[PDB]
This record gives C-alpha cells, sequence and structure tokens, in this order.
C-alpha cells in the first residue's frame, strides 16, 4: 500500500464509512455512557474516534 | 444410486424434476414424484438448493385433489428438513397447519407429536404482531386444559410474573421423564447442538419477553436490582442488550454513572405528549361528568 495511488482517500473514505456505520450502531441506543466501555469492544484508542466523531 | 452409493447422480435427478414438473398437469404423480426432491436431499445437505426446491415445493397448493394417503406424515417430512435447514421462525407456517391430523387419524397418538408441536410455533411466534391473533386459535381446545403445560402457555400467555427457572428444571426433567405425553423430547434432543442452541435461544427468548413485557411498564424496576435478584453476570445483560439493539431498544433513556435505565421521560415536547395526555384527560373527565349527573338528575324523578 506504499505505491498505492490516490484511491487511498477513497479507502479511507470507506474505513470512515464502516466507522460511521460502527458509530451510529453501538452508541445510537445509549443516551449516555461509558466512552472507555464502549470503546472495550472496539479496543482502540478514543483520540482518533473522539476526532471524526467531533469533526 | 440409493443403495449404489453414488450421490453424484443427485444433481442430475433434480436438475431432470424441474423439467418433468412443467409443460404438463399432474395431480396424483407429481404429489407422487415430489418426494425425490427431499429424499436425496438428506445426503446432500445444500443451503441453495433446498432454498430452490422448499420454494418450488409449497408453490400451488390448497386442499383437495392429492392422494397418495400417508400426506400428513410426508407433511411432516416437508418443513421439518427447512427447520434443520433454518432455526426456529421457520415451522411457523409448519407446525400451525398440524390441526386437521387429529381429525384424519386417531388422536391416541396425536398427545405425543400434534399436542406437542401446538405449543412451539405458539412459542416461536413473533412478538410484534402474530403473537396477538394466533394464541387465539389454539384457544378454546377442550384438549389444551388436559395438557400439563397449560399452566406454562398461561404464563407465557400475558402478564408474565417473574419466577426462577429452577422450579421448571425438575419440570422439564419430569417432561423428559414421563413417556405418557409428548414423549419424544429425546428425539427432539437427539442432536447434541440443537438442543443446547434450542434451550438457550428459548432461554434468550422469554428472558427478552419478560424484559419486552416491562417495557411497557413505566414503573422503573431497577434491572441492576434485578440482575442481584436473578442472580447472573452483567455481561450477558449487555449481550442481551447487543439483542436489544436490534430489538429495536433505540428508545431508552440510560446513565453514564449508574446503571438504572429508562423506557420514558422523553424530552416531552410541549404541543405532543403532554399535550394529548391533557387532551384524552379533560375530555373524557368533562364527558364523563356530563353523563352520570345528568343520568342521576333523571335518576332522582323515579322518587316522584
Amino acid at each position: 500500500l506504499r505505491d498505492d495511488p490516490i484511491i487511498s482517500t477513497h479507502l479511507a473514505k470507506l474505513y470512515d464509512n464502516l466507522l460511521e456505520q460502527n458509530l451510529i450502531r453501538v452508541i445510537e441506543p445509549f443516551s449516555r455512557v461509558q466512552i472507555e466501555h464502549i470503546s472495550s469492544l472496539i479496543k482502540l484508542s478514543k483520540a482518533d474516534v473522539e476526532r471524526k466523531l467531533s469533526q | 444410486k440409493e443403495q449404489n452409493g453414488d450421490v453424484k447422480e443427485a444433481a442430475s435427478i433434480l436438475q431432470e424434476l424441474q423439467v418433468e414438473t412443467y409443460g404438463s398437469m399432474e395431480k396424483k404423480e407429481r404429489v407422487e414424484f415430489i418426494l425425490e426432491q427431499m429424499r436425496l436431499c438428506l445426503a446432500v445437505k445444500d443451503y441453495i438448493r433446498t432454498q430452490i426446491i422448499s420454494k418450488k415445493i409449497n408453490t400451488k397448493f390448497f386442499q383437495e385433489e392429492n392422494t397418495e394417503k400417508l400426506k400428513l406424515k410426508y407433511y411432516n417430512l416437508m418443513i421439518q428438513l427447512d427447520q434443520h435447514e433454518g432455526s426456529y421462525l421457520s415451522i411457523c407456517k409448519h407446525y400451525r397447519a398440524i390441526y386437521d391430523t387429529p381429525c384424519i387419524q386417531a388422536e391416541s397418538e396425536k398427545w405425543q407429536q400434534a399436542l406437542k408441536s401446538v405449543v412451539l410455533y405458539v412459542i416461536l411466534a413473533p412478538f410484534d404482531n402474530e403473537q396477538s391473533d394466533l394464541v387465539h386459535r389454539i384457544s378454546g381446545d377442550k384438549k389444551l386444559e388436559e395438557i400439563p403445560k397449560y399452566k406454562d402457555l398461561l404464563k407465557l400467555f400475558t402478564t408474565m410474573e417473574l419466577m426462577r427457572w429452577s422450579t421448571l428444571v425438575e419440570d422439564y426433567g419430569m417432561e423428559l421423564r414421563k413417556g405418557s405425553l409428548e414423549s419424544p423430547a429425546t428425539d427432539v434432543f437427539g442432536s447434541t447442538e440443537e438442543g443446547e442452541k434450542r434451550w438457550k435461544d428459548l432461554k434468550n427468548r422469554v428472558v427478552e419477553h419478560n424484559i419486552r413485557i416491562m417495557a411497557k411498564y413505566y414503573t422503573r424496576i431497577t434491572m441492576k436490582r434485578m440482575a442481584q435478584l436473578l442472580d447472573l453476570s452483567v455481561d450477558e445483560s449487555e449481550a442481551f442488550l447487543s439483542n436489544l439493539v436490534v430489538n429495536k431498544t433505540i428508545f431508552a433513556k440510560v446513565d453514564r454513572l449508574a446503571g438504572i435505565i429508562n423506557f420514558q421521560r422523553p424530552k416531552d415536547p410541549n404541543n405532543l405528549l403532554n399535550d394529548w395526555s391533557q387532551k384524552l384527560n379533560s375530555l373524557m373527565s368533562l364527558v364523563n361528568k356530563t353523563t352520570h349527573l345528568i343520568a342521576k338528575e333523571e335518576m332522582i324523578h323515579n322518587l316522584q
């Protein structure tokens, strides 16, 4: 993926798309809930998540 | 080819069957030749093939003009394969049609089959719509009260009270013990995986069901304490919530600090909720105050 063409932007767009799907999946039923608990299932940092969300 | 041991011709005969079943109208021959579909299917065990051929099977049938004799048996041998390939809901249109079976043959052996499987589709019935009307179909039967499971069906009917399943443990145990009625429980449990799946999904279905029942109630039963009274972990409860998201739990109010859940008390728009409530309340109050008042005014005339 180092020699990958400009389509990498579209790849990141698909990644952010699935990310949006998950975010509107698990968060939606929860009005107010722990962020670490809901991020425990995705086992990823809350930094980029908070960034994309706030964006 | 059955005793030969060659299953490679199954695709061939099942392919030619489609051609042989079209281009002509045969009432007797088609029914006799339709068993070939599900005959070698047990050997093949192909999902898409089964998807093509109950589709090409049950497409047109109503009542009459089919005689081989033995029809109910084959009917019991039909959608059972769809039950093996499927999971639960697939038998909804299957076991609901067996009410005519005790009418054709002796009712003595129907206690271990018909009356045993008559509770299955009504238990696995969707909680959305069919649950309302379909429970009135099995009602009215005199043999319904004879079944020891009538109380269980009564508990699964409406207004379910919270109770321990440990009491139902020995009930299901003795249900396996006695061979008088609903005997083939071992035949139901014949498959080691299928039995566990059906049991676990049954417990899951009812533990979802009672929640759906108390969901209408705004009483705030505090499921955090309920988990303590039921002596269960909160992890599988969160799994039940993972089932709830596809069960449409999307309308609710939760908290980050405590585990108290709220299925009610929304943003409460002034022009919608309290408006409608005040409407119904005030109107009903006014008309009711309007009725019995002058009604009594008419009643006191009888004294004169």
